[PDB]
């Protein structure tokens, strides 16, 4: 239905030659992706919604001229963004960065009722409002 | 999901050739091109480094990744025969001002914190 | 000296390939240790591990041997003649 | 079943009934912005942003606090909703002060947020605003009461889950205040949190007080240290440089709080620091020198000592993975004292057994338990989130909570049975009442402190306990998947130690006294230079020298827990990993990668060489180590029971007390807390009184 | 400014600079900030 | 014009104390990320700059840290005529960005003065 | 106020001073350490203490538009001097 | 008048493209795949790679399409879906003056038919796309690189690649020549965290799983 010669490919993809990244890069980085957990001083919640990826960090020596905070590795401020997860790991395989699986921590929902502020006998009665 | 579209080569045979004739036309160039871009390498030093970047890219064994290695060097050889890439350029390949870089463990050590 | 210094074993939690050595330990343990009080068995329980056993004697050297679907005897046995090396 | 059908602005879901109207729009993703209600908090409908419009209903409704009932589905676009929420934050951002610029809360105010969102973008209000004069409540957080919105977070948290109910509100009208009204010190374990509740800049972090906006902060994952709870947070690092710990959400581990020692340890790694490799001069000084000499020394004197005559005692925020290497050179020397600070009775079953020093049913079992037994112990100190754990159980699940030891109080009304641990026994015979309820209670809980273990007899408490616990497990009371046995831990770094087959507490090194020593992180201080012989090549590892580093040979600096990227263990046994966040100071290395180029240098060279190689041979030592984030299954307690009952070691009558008894010992523990300031400033604030540590909070 | 007098104040300089660039009076840059992790000073006495 | 954009500088309050209270919405708003600032509780209080300096070779002279501030701290005077000879003198400090609101005062306040209703 | 190093260099308003070996001093040999003198820890403490006598005082620090965002501070504590963040000028009650 | 600042909404202009757009789907049902209009009058026609020639064509060719103007040419890298890359064809009409676009989807390796022939301006810019994101042209005239400097590597435009690059130049006396140098910022690129996490469209909400 589609015809274009199409040939059976069992082994997985391999464009890391492809893709430029230095040897060292390549090989000795370790990426880990994981759901951003959100800024406990806030409550929004939009943000812990996708499937981030970022490396692993290194040396920060500072500058002797203001004591700025130069690096020497480029991919340290790069984080890239995925729906799921299973497309952040097979752009991690493909690419062959060595990489690391945190699951989706989500929130319980728990059971909430203002009727709980104030009891009979319960200890959960409030004492202010 | 297996089933993929081909660039050029069929199978691993053909991207075989492909690399064959590209080696040809590397070893016929590198000669030429110390002579016209008054290059400092020495034509020996000059077909090993050929053979080493070839040898780099030992592993791959995907079809369709051959292809993209061997236009990219179509396009690296059309770059170097017609005088579009400058001498800086033929030299980036052979790490000159790069210092070496330490390969054990205990060099790593000493030097600072890296894998 | 080359007596055996410590003996781990790595058993699985409830995968029936590990049930054996989960006997083993759950009646033939705790004379095995009042024999050699000073003896580290020590036993690094997990999940889907196969059943497998450490044995480091001295200066760093270590034995391995799996255990998989070993039965309380033969696991007896395994414990045994290595115990009894004591060099 | 019983789930109604419940629509939201259109498509409806599947709805527990009881669930209020928030959690209900929370289903589908769409979320109502909020001021007062908190999810692991008692809800208030205070900040009436939760107000939304009900179809064909004439009025809003709150959902915070709002039965949903059939069908019922929820506008939340409504014009009339958004009509509520603009006027609803008109009125809440009336007063409000211009301290966006100078406040901290900037960039992140929720405040903020909701009005460039669901807001107005002008200001009507004619009039001038009310100021709130500032109460100052502590040295840890800063106080501006005139951005306050009054959502009366801090006062629940103070109420529920701190337990320190001073936190109140004054007055009434538009003039109320939110306060202590007496120039009170609220200074709880876990008064820090407080900072994180706040959703405006009225309650913010005093050492971290305005040194960097929090839109430029990188944030790591990482694990808490400090205790052995093992806490997840996140540390906000800008520049290459620690400013700040914040807490992260895991329902099992600490659920969204940590505690004030945990927060407000980052200013101990800025002071005294290990960066340069020291050995003693001509005169017994330590001078700063290079790698190579160091390892040399290091190398040369322990290919000249082998057998027992080396040893090796891990400190309190060591690393596995540094433990693991640690051990296994010590190994191809036969040197077999590989000892820590903290001692566990090993009479018996001892370190071989993952049921006999863990947190058998994790920290999440207490939320279903009945009755608690504290084993002299002081969780308020040993482990605050733990203890909060406790008491939000005893608060919802009614928990009847009774300890054996010190009567130190523990916010809620524990049962104080004594402090003579004689009872202990009694307890096993039966003739105790709290038995009864050991029996009668479903599922029963009894948990022993590690630093109850350390006293003396710390055998024959733990006999007793395990005794115990096989009493109450022969009845058919508790089921067959509940555990019982539970020992609480305090030092992170001792449970991984302990799974790894380190032999528990110093002893070894006092029965046959050492040579080489290899202090790694000790801090504690139980080994000094008298007990040890004369001429004693005292290594000491670490980055905080305080107390190894003085009585040392060379000093070999290392990295913090905030600098490697190694893994922790908490009292249950589940196994995290901690990321590496900045860089460690000056030259100082990994904690495992110096003892492998310590091995590589001396000869007897180890097998791995990064990272994932030693997590493996790790994993070759113990399979539980690996795997993250995850409680492994520990069982095997009855045979464990079975295998010690032979010593007596008749218990001492000294009263069980912890070592931490007053909230002014909680802070100054380790060698980061010792190193940090703010911890002397808050540990002072504690001591004297209420009027000594008053910052300015305004600037 | 003789007709239209700049408002006086304490801080402004009393005496204009051109641009001291290239004499020994340039400015050069530097820090201007505190020390980062400080160390931990070795004890006096001795080793025993 | 009184709008012209030029060397950026620091100013400070009719009491001489700097107006930065170093909200750091200036280094947030920098296309070029030639800003950077490190605050600090000063011993009076108020929250001034430990660092505050501007890499003129990475500024690209838009004016937008000047409408970013809030309280008119940071802005860029009416000099053109700062060439310098070496690299190391165009990356300014806080102290010379000091001086700078020091020197060229006078103009910077008549220049508000005559621009501030337009902004 | 600025003061002199051991060495001899001027410290700054934020207490920079570079140490006795402190190799990055040769910046400053055949140069100067710019400094500031007009120092903005002082500038602000010999204002006077305004005595306006009412509960909440509103501050722009002067200029109108030309100042800092209009705060209003609380003249409530009796042991100390109410201060707008942004400006610094001390306000205090005039002893009720 | 009562929407002063919201822009104004034309709705005849929206009818009559998707008018369009049902008939573009209608002519050529091999190809396309989802055709859909924009609420600010732009439409968008999402297609089969195979059909890069054929539709241009017919976009380029029918009487009662008449679309002859490549306005643009682009890639747009997103590493989340399976087929990373997706190719723009931006094409304006003179007889029925219009903007039309066209969108086709392909990974790393697939190779996607160089148009050039439908509209030889898109040489150039097809160049840049190889040049730029590694989306390779089949019989591409000269598919030669364009922007980037001489003997580079990778794709800058992929969004995996660092915003810094990997490797700068500069003099060096030792060789006499500008030398080529792994990357060392003299002061790194600060990532601010924007975005913040309130939800600020409610219309775009991503359905939950
Ligand atoms: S807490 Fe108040 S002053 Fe601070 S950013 Fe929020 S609204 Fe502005
Ligand atoms: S002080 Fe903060 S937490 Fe307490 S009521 Fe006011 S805004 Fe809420
Ligand atoms: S004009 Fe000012 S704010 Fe804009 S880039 Fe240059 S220094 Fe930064
Ligand atoms: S915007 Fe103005 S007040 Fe804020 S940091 Fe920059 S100069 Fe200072
Ligand atoms: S949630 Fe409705 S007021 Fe707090
Ligand atoms: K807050
Ligand atoms: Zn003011």
């Amino acid at each position: 239905t589609q015809d274009t010669q199409l040939i059976a490919v069992d082994e997985k993809l391999d464009i890391t030659t492809l893709t430029g990244v230095p040897e060292e890069h390549i090989k000795t980085r370790k990426v880990r992706i994981f759901v951003p957990a959100r800024n406990n001083m806030q409550s929004g919640v939009n943000n812990t919604k996708k499937w981030k990826m970022e490396f692993d960090t290194r040396e920060r020596w500072e500058n002797p001229l203001m004591g700025w905070s130069s690096t020497a590795d480029p991919l340290s401020n790069l984080v890239l963004t995925f729906s799921t997860k299973e497309d952040a790991v097979a752009f991690a395989e493909k690419n062959g960065w060595s990489f690391d699986v945190e699951e989706r921590k989500v929130p319980k929902p728990k059971s909430k009722s203002y009727g709980a502020n104030f009891s009979w006998n319960k200890r959960t009665r409030v004492s202010t409002k | 999901g297996t089933s993929v579209k081909p660039i050029f080569s069929r199978d691993m045979n053909e991207a075989k050739r492909r690399v064959r004739e590209l080696y040809r036309a590397w070893y016929r160039e590198v000669p030429n091109t110390v002579h016209l871009f008054q290059l400092d390498i020495s034509v020996k030093q000059g077909r090993d480094k050929v053979r080493e970047m070839f040898m780099k890219n030992a592993h791959v064994t995907d079809p369709r990744v051959v292809d993209l290695l061997v236009i990219k060097g179509k396009m690296e050889l059309e770059e170097t025969i017609n005088v579009w890439k400058q001498r800086t350029h033929i030299m980036r390949f052979f790490h000159e001002t790069e210092a070496p870089r330490p390969t054990d463990f205990l060099s790593k050590f000493y030097v600072g914190h890296d894998p | 000296k080359l007596g055996l210094r410590e003996i781990r074993i790595h058993l699985c939690q409830r995968s029936p390939g590990s049930q054996g050595v989960r006997d083993f330990i759950e009646k033939r343990y705790v004379e095995l240790k009042k024999a050699n009080p000073d003896l580290p068995i020590l036993i690094r329980e997990c999940s889907d591990v196969q059943p497998k056993l450490w044995a480091r004697y001295a200066f760093g050297q270590e034995k391995n041997v799996s255990l998989n679907n070993f039965s309380a005897d033969q696991v007896t046995r395994t414990l045994e003649n290595v115990l009894s090396g004591k060099a | 079943s019983n789930l109604i059908e419940v629509f939201v602005d259109g498509q409806s879901v599947m709805v527990e009934p009881g669930t209020t109207v928030l959690q209900a729009c929370e289903k589908v993703g769409m979320q109502i912005p909020r001021f007062c209600y908190h999810e692991r908090l008692s809800v208030a409908g205070n900040c009436r942003m939760c107000l939304v419009e009900i179809e064909k209903a004439p009025k809003v409704v709150a959902a915070c606090a709002m039965p949903v009932m059939k069908g019922w589905n929820i506008l939340t676009n409504s014009e009339k909703s958004k009509k509520a929420r603009e006027g609803v934050m008109e009125f809440l951002l009336a007063n409000h002060p211009l301290d966006c610029p100078i406040c901290d809360q900037g960039g992140e105010c929720d405040l903020q947020d909701q009005s460039m969102m669901f807001g107005s973008d002008r200001s009507r209000f004619l009039e001038g605003k009310r100021a709130v004069e500032d109460k100052n409540i502590g040295p840890l957080v800063k106080t501006i009461m005139t951005r306050c919105i009054q959502c009366t977070r801090c006062i629940r948290f103070a109420s529920e889950i701190a337990g320190v109910d001073d936190l109140g509100t004054t007055g009434r009208g538009n003039d109320m205040q939110v306060g202590t009204y007496i120039e009170k010190m609220f200074m709880s374990e876990l008064s820090g949190n407080i900072i994180d509740i706040c959703p405006v800049g009225a309650l913010t972090s005093k050492p971290y007080a305005f040194t960097a906006r929090p839109w430029e902060t990188r944030k790591t994952e990482s694990i808490d240290v400090m205790d052995a709870v093992g806490s997840n947070i996140v540390v906000s690092t800008r520049t290459g440089e620690v400013m700040r710990i914040l807490p992260r959400m895991h329902e099992d581990i600490n659920e969204e709080w940590i505690s004030d020692k945990t927060r407000f340890a980052y200013d101990g790694l800025k002071r005294q620091r290990l960066t340069q490799p020291m050995i003693r001069n001509e005169k017994g000084l330590l001078t700063y020198t290079t790698w190579e000499d160091a390892l040399s020394r290091v190398a040369g004197m322990l290919q000249s000592f082998q057998g027992n005559d080396v040893a090796a005692i891990a400190g309190g925020l060591v690393d596995a993975e540094a433990l693991v290497a640690l051990k296994d050179l010590l190994n191809r020397v036969d040197s077999d004292s590989l000892c820590t600070e903290e001692v566990f009775p090993t009479a018996g079953a001892g370190t071989d057994l993952r049921s006999n020093y863990l947190l058998n049913t994790t920290i999440a079992g207490v939320e279903e338990a009945d009755v608690i037994l504290l084993v002299g112990t002081n969780p308020r100190f040993e482990a605050p989130l733990f203890n909060a754990r406790i008491r939000k159980s005893w608060l919802h699940n009614d928990l009847k909570v009774a300890l054996i030891g010190s009567p130190v109080d523990l916010t809620y009304r524990y049962d104080h049975l004594g402090d003579s641990p004689k009872i202990l026994q009694d307890i096993a015979s039966g003739n105790h009442p709290f038995s009864q309820i050991l029996k009668e209670a479903k599922k029963p809980m009894v948990v022993l402190g590690s630093s109850a273990l350390q006293r003396s007899d710390g055998t024959a408490i733990l006999a007793a306990v395990s005794n115990i616990a096989q009493n109450i497990r022969l009845s058919s009371g508790v089921t067959g998947d509940w555990k019982v046995m539970n020992i609480l831990h305090r030092i992170a770094s001792q449970v991984a130690a302990l799974d790894l087959g380190y032999k528990p507490g110093v002893e070894a090194i006092r029965k046959n006294p050492p040579k080489v020593l290899f202090l790694l992180g000790a801090d504690g201080g139980c080994i000094t230079r008298q007990d040890l012989p004369k001429d004693c090549f005292i290594i000491y590892q670490g980055h905080h020298g305080d107390v190894g580093a003085p009585m040392a040979d060379v000093i070999l600096p290392g990295a913090a827990y905030t600098e490697k990227s190694a893994t922790y263990v908490n009292t249950e046994g589940r196994a995290q990993q901690t990321k590496v966040a900045v860089t460690p100071p000056g030259l100082a290395r990994e904690d495992w990668k110096i003892i492998r180029a310590l091995s590589e240098i001396a000869g007897m060279t180890l097998p791995y060489d990064t990272l994932d190689q030693v997590r493996s041979r790790l994993e070759e030592v113990s399979p539980n180590l690996v795997r993250y984030d995850d409680v492994e299954g520990a069982n095997y307690f009855q045979q464990a029971n079975e295998l010690s009952k032979l010593v007596n070691q008749q218990l001492l009558a000294d009263p069980l007390v912890p070592p931490q008894l007053t909230i002014k010992d909680f802070y100054m523990t380790d060698s980061i807390s010792r190193a940090s300031q703010t911890m002397a400033k808050c540990v002072k604030a504690v001591t004297e009184g209420i009027q000594a540590v008053e910052e300015p909070s305004i600037c | 400014p003789t007709t239209k007098p700049p408002t006086a104040r304490k801080y402004i300089w009393t005496n204009h600079k051109f641009n001291v660039s290239g004499t020994p009076q340039q400015y050069v840059p530097y820090s201007t900030t505190r020390k980062k992790i400080q160390e931990w000073v070795p004890p006096s006495t001795p080793y025993k | 014009s009184p709008r012209f954009r030029g060397e950026h500088a620091l100013r400070r309050y009719p009491s001489g104390e700097e107006r930065c209270i170093a909200c750091k919405l200036c280094e947030a708003v920098c296309p070029a990320q030639a800003i950077t600032i490190e605050a600090e509780p000063r011993a009076d209080g108020s929250r001034r700059t430990t660092r505050y300096d501007i890499d003129m070779t990475k500024c690209i002279y838009c004016g937008f840290c000047q409408e970013a501030c809030p309280v008119d701290a940071i802005v860029e005077g009416p000099n053109f005529e700062f060439s310098t000879e070496t690299h190391e003198e165009l990356l300014y400090n806080k102290e010379k960005l000091l001086n700078n609101g020091d020197k060229w005062e006078a103009e910077i306040a008549a220049n508000i003065q005559a621009d501030y209703l337009y902004r | 106020g600025v003061r002199t190093s051991p060495t001899g260099e001027k410290v700054t308003h934020t207490g920079q001073a570079y140490d006795d070996g402190d190799y990055r001093r040769v910046r400053f040999s055949d140069r100067q350490k710019e400094v500031n003198e007009n120092f903005a820890i002082d500038l602000i403490a010999e204002q006077p203490v305004s005595e306006v006598g009412s509960r909440v005082i509103s501050c722009d620090g002067g200029g109108g538009a030309l100042g800092h965002p209009r705060v209003y501070i609380n003249l409530d504590k009796e042991t100390k001097t109410g201060t707008c963040g942004y400006c610094g000028l001390q306000f205090r009650q005039p002893h009720h | 008048d009562t929407r002063p600042t919201i822009r104004p909404r034309n709705d005849v202009v929206h009818k009559q493209l998707s008018a369009f757009g049902q008939y573009v789907a209608e002519i050529l049902p091999k190809y396309v795949q989802q055709v859909q209009v924009s609420c600010f009058n732009e439409l968008e026609i999402f297609i089969h790679p195979d059909g890069v020639i054929p539709v241009l064509t017919f976009l380029r060719d029918h009487t009662n399409a008449q679309f002859k103007s490549l306005a643009d040419l682009t890639a747009v890298d997103v590493p989340t879906r399976q087929n990373r890359f997706e190719i723009v064809y931006n094409l304006l009409s003179l007889r029925f003056n219009s903007q039309i676009r066209v969108k086709t989807y392909t990974d790393e390796l697939t190779p996607i038919e160089s148009s050039v022939t439908v509209y030889k301006a898109a040489n150039w810019y097809e160049r840049e796309i190889w040049d730029m994101f590694g989306v390779f042209f089949a019989n591409h005239p000269d598919l030669r690189r364009i922007l980037t400097g001489y003997g580079f590597e990778g794709h800058p435009f992929r969004k995996d690649f660092p915003l810094s690059g990997y490797v700068e130049l500069r003099y060096d006396d030792e060789v006499k020549r500008v030398v080529a140098e792994p990357v060392e910022l003299a002061q790194e690129f600060r990532k601010f965290d924007l975005n913040s996490p309130w939800e600020a469209f409610p219309a775009y909400r991503q359905p939950p799983e």
